[PDB]
């Protein structure tokens, strides 16, 4: 199976530089190249690079004076770095391969660093229940949720039940505070009858500030 | 305009 | 650089439908263009290769077709799994470019939203904030309003709503409303209503309760 997993989130502040680093496995470094592609609200997708095999880099061209691609071939990792960021840098950073040695169509791609580019503090959240009651149920249905709030910089992710509960679940994206903080709710819906008997949980991990909550959401 | 959120157009 | 015009900018459909997607390039490219999805919260995933060809473990349902600037991504029955972004790829001059995406949305009858109202948690009443959260689940379309009012008096201003993106299994939207006060504020009132309007709904529905 090839597979490209690209290290966390996070922040970093304007004019400082970036720096992600792309695993790979299920193929070797020295047999494909490894391409570095961006995602922002301004420009949508773009490609940034690539490492060759044989350690040979291409950089777009608005790009080659602050931008440099390094490898461990024994390691397997691919290092991207780039520097003087500034807040249109704000994007989803991925790693991408091709399906042969020196194309450029993008079969496999990393699941993508969300980095931001802000001057702020990192900023863990609180986690709140949303708890269930006669006001959230409906034909023997109740819904729950887990507030999500104050954090600086996105994403969080939250899942339920250590990823056992997946259905009826709908994370709500985060909406930005005049405190200039994030914020989100996530909610599932169960049977009413199973909540004196199932626990229900929000794994809630906040990798910018290393903050992980699990909240147990009870009937009040 | 694509949204860093949700990874999608909006 | 070549610039890529995916055109329109959304295509909203019915399931079963055939859809096309457009892209349109600068200059002629033969047929070095590589068309891409994007699911909500995923990353890009390769649907077709250099204009046409097909790739290993994508639904028959896909095809493209095209040559020099006009380009086109069929699908020939739309399901609701085929809800996200779609972007093309032009690789016949230096740099690889992408066109800017095109939107497929989903159409389905109309769905009435299933209304939930949360007070807020002991836990942060603590912490000095109250945030009354009005969840709205699994309705279609997306239009709503939500109306906060307290002991009656109409707020307007300080609750923020989120949208969920389309279900891609049943292609509903849900929706959060939250009402953020002051302990304070919140100490000082006893009726909390959440009043909704949506196509589904013959009268508005509100939920509310009593602080107590």
């Amino acid at each position: 199976q090839v597979q490209l997993k690209q290290s966390g989130p996070g922040l970093v502040q304007p004019s400082q530089s970036l720096s992600i680093t792309c695993t790979v496995s299920g193929f070797s470094l020295t047999n494909y190249g490894v391409h570095w592609v961006r995602q922002s609200p301004g420009k949508g997708l773009e490609w940034l690079g690539v490492i060759w095999s044989g350690g040979n880099t291409d950089y777009n061209t608005p790009f080659t004076s602050r931008l440099s691609i390094n490898k461990d071939n024994s390691k397997s990792q691919v290092f991207f770095k780039m520097n003087s960021l500034q807040s249109n840098d704000t994007a989803i950073y991925y790693c991408a391969r091709a399906l042969t040695y020196y194309d450029y169509e993008f079969a496999y791609w990393g699941q993508g660093t969300l980095v931001t580019v802000s001057a702020a503090s990192t900023k863990g959240p609180s986690v709140f229940p949303l708890a269930p009651s006669s006001k959230s149920t409906s034909g023997g249905t109740a819904a729950l949720g887990c507030l999500v709030k104050d954090y600086f910089p996105e994403p969080v992710t939250v899942s339920w039940n250590s990823g056992a509960l997946t259905s009826g679940v709908h994370t709500f994206p985060a909406v930005l505070q005049s405190s200039g903080l994030y914020s989100l709710s996530s909610v599932v819906t169960v049977p009413s009858s199973s909540l004196g008997t199932q626990t229900y949980i929000c794994n809630v991990n906040h990798k910018p500030s290393n903050t992980k909550v699990d909240k147990r959401v009870e009937p009040k | 305009q694509f949204d860093l959120s949700t990874r999608r157009l909006k | 650089d070549i610039l890529l015009t995916q055109s329109p900018v959304i295509l909203s459909v019915s399931p079963g439908e055939r859809v096309s997607f457009s892209c349109r390039a600068s200059q002629s490219i033969g047929t070095n263009i590589h068309w891409y999805q994007q699911r909500t919260n995923g990353s890009p995933r390769l649907l077709i290769k250099y204009a046409s060809e097909s790739i290993s473990g994508i639904p028959s349902r896909f095809s493209g077709s095209g040559s020099g600037t006009d380009f086109t991504l069929s699908i020939n029955s739309v399901e609701s799994e085929d809800i996200a972004d779609y972007y093309c790829q032009q690789n016949n001059n230096w740099p690889t470019t992408f066109g800017a995406g095109t939107k497929l949305e989903l159409k389905r009858t109309v769905a009435a939203p299933s209304v939930f109202i949360f007070p807020p948690s002991d836990e942060q009443l603590k912490s000095g904030t109250a945030s009354v959260v009005c969840l709205l689940n699994n309705f279609y379309p997306r239009e709503a309003k939500v109306q906060w009012k307290v002991d009656n008096a109409l707020q307007s201003g300080n609750s923020q709503e989120s949208v969920t993106e389309q279900d891609s299994k049943d292609s509903t939207y849900s929706l959060s409303s939250t009402l953020t006060l002051s302990k304070a504020d919140y100490e000082k009132h006893k009726v909390y209503a959440c009043e909704v309007t949506h196509q589904g709904l013959s009268s508005p529905v509100t939920k509310s309760f009593n602080r107590g």
